[PDB]
């Protein structure tokens, strides 16, 4: 109700999440998580996101459809809860084949499931799953720039390996010469330097989030009113662009040792070098074909999603027709003929930037995303303004 | 069961806290909160 | 040859010129807001380790 209330429902969920944190596991799973299950984490995000996206694929598909009833809503929620347990049992039994975390996991799937639904109702945007993604990403960038308690890459000459930190090196380094230059002792990835670059690539994405088009739009029966439609340049919410890049690399690499039952180095190498190997790379031609292949892949997931579960021609046409929208110079139908162009070209050129986040890893300190923490910051812009309006 | 449409109120907050405290403390073997 | 490639490249970078585009003060207001949000999400990793580590095990040398 109140903006004072609305923040309380966020504190509840905030502090609780703060204390808390194929035939093999998935890459993308590691991205959203940040502990890979700690001693209290008890897979706190994994089920909710796996369940929501299996179900969205099933739901979007034309075979079953969400009608306007209470009833399709109910079953979709029920369906997601049921999948969410299934995936956690499916996973967890495998690591067993020990006494402590198995018993605890069942009590911990009882907390999470209603909690996630405490911030879709108790708060506006975000979601429970969003809030968690944002925190877990922001976590692992900051811990390595302050004091990692493991090892601090870039600068070394100590083989303790267990208290080597960024602040710990800052004290020993003043008793000699600078290593805060473009010179470092072993330059694997200087971690102070990697953060400066992190915040650079953030800057070009938010620039394009300000790019969106608004339209004023009149109604049919009575022409004397005007409403609005916002057309957001981005599409598919950027989730099956980031996810689908990853999950096709799994299905090749798992299979290689599976084919043997029925070679880590060579087979991987020659099909896809992973990520960048710097501004000088490591391959004069192997890295090039990979990058060009990647952007093609990512551009293509967007153009296939929109028709079959996403929003495109028909899903937008249904929307306007309800309230009988018409165009000033034309009609209903022929807005649809201009977003036949727009939706594919905007969508997939959107994609070619969610791809050009993922290859960076030496100018980006994020654990895979991109997408998931940035959807969180866009949602802050929306809520931050709401709080400035009421205050003034 | 799944009949509730709404999922906010005092009561869900008490249920999440009550469980969260057994998870943190009761089942741990490290601090000797239960013995086997 | 393939027709569509060349035309998709046109229709994508002229439709960024139908967008309203950032103004100076408005690029500042989003750009300020970003730097706050991620310092909050910072704090998760540091504090929760002191309750975690001496409970989980005692061998750590700290």
């Amino acid at each position: 109700i109140q903006f004072k209330e609305k923040v309380l429902w966020t504190a509840i969920t905030l502090f609780i999440f703060l204390v808390c944190c194929s035939a093999d596991p998935f890459y993308w799973m590691r991205v959203i998580l940040a502990s890979n299950r700690g001693t209290l984490m008890e897979l706190g995000i994994s089920p909710i996101v796996t369940s929501g996206l299996i179900m969205q694929l099933l739901a979007g598909a034309k075979i079953i459809e969400v009608g306007d009833t209470p009833k399709d809503r109910a079953l979709f929620n029920g369906a997601q809860k049921l999948f969410g347990m299934i995936i956690t049992i499916g996973q967890s039994i495998v690591y067993v084949m020990c006494l402590l975390i198995t018993i605890q996991l069942f009590v911990a799937g009882l907390i999470v499931l209603l909690l996630d639904e405490l911030l879709q109702k108790g708060y506006g945007l975000g979601s429970g799953i969003s809030l968690f993604i944002a925190t877990n990403i922001c976590e692992t960038i900051v811990w390595k720039a302050f004091s990692p308690t493991t090892v601090n890459t870039g600068r070394g000459m100590e083989f303790e390996g267990a208290i080597i930190a960024l602040f710990h090196l800052l004290a020993t380094r003043t008793d000699k010469v600078r290593a805060l230059r473009e010179a470092f002792y072993r330059q694997n990835l200087p971690n102070l330097m990697n953060l400066i670059a992190t915040i650079f690539v953030f800057a070009v994405v938010i620039y394009f989030q300000g790019f969106r088009v608004d339209l004023p739009i009149k109604s049919a029966r009575y022409r004397g009113q005007y409403n609005t439609y916002p057309i957001k340049l981005f599409y598919t919410s950027n989730i099956p662009i980031i996810l689908q890049s990853a999950l096709v690399s799994n299905l090749y690499v798992i299979s290689q040792m599976l084919s043997a039952r029925f070679p880590v180095g060579g087979l991987c190498h020659y099909l896809s070098p992973p990520e960048s190997f710097g501004s000088v790379l490591e391959d004069p031609v192997h890295a090039v074909v990979y990058i060009v292949f990647m952007l093609g892949s990512c551009a293509f997931f967007s153009k296939t999603w929109i028709e079959v579960s996403g929003s495109s021609a028909k899903d937008v046409a249904k929307q306007l027709k309800e309230q009988q929208m018409v165009m000033r110079g034309h009609r209903e139908t022929s807005m649809v003929h201009e977003l036949n162009r727009y939706i594919p070209t905007a969508a997939a050129f959107g994609g070619l930037c969610i791809g050009a986040l993922s290859v960076l890893a030496d100018f980006l300190g994020a654990i895979g995303s991109g997408t998931g923490i940035l959807l969180a910051v866009t949602i802050i812009y929306q809520y931050f303004e709401i709080f400035v309006k009421e205050q003034s | 069961e799944d009949s509730p449409g709404l999922k906010v109120g005092p009561v869900p907050v008490l249920v999440m806290s009550l469980l969260f405290i057994a998870s943190v403390f009761m089942l741990h073997i490290w601090g000797k909160y239960t013995r086997s | 040859f393939v027709e569509p490639s060349r035309q998709f490249v046109k229709d994508s970078i002229r439709l960024v010129k139908r967008c309203t585009k950032p103004d100076r003060k408005e690029f500042q207001k989003i750009a300020m807001a970003t730097a706050i949000g991620f310092a909050i999400m910072g704090f998760i990793g540091f504090f929760v380790k002191l309750i975690h580590i001496p409970i989980n095990n005692i061998i750590v040398g700290g």
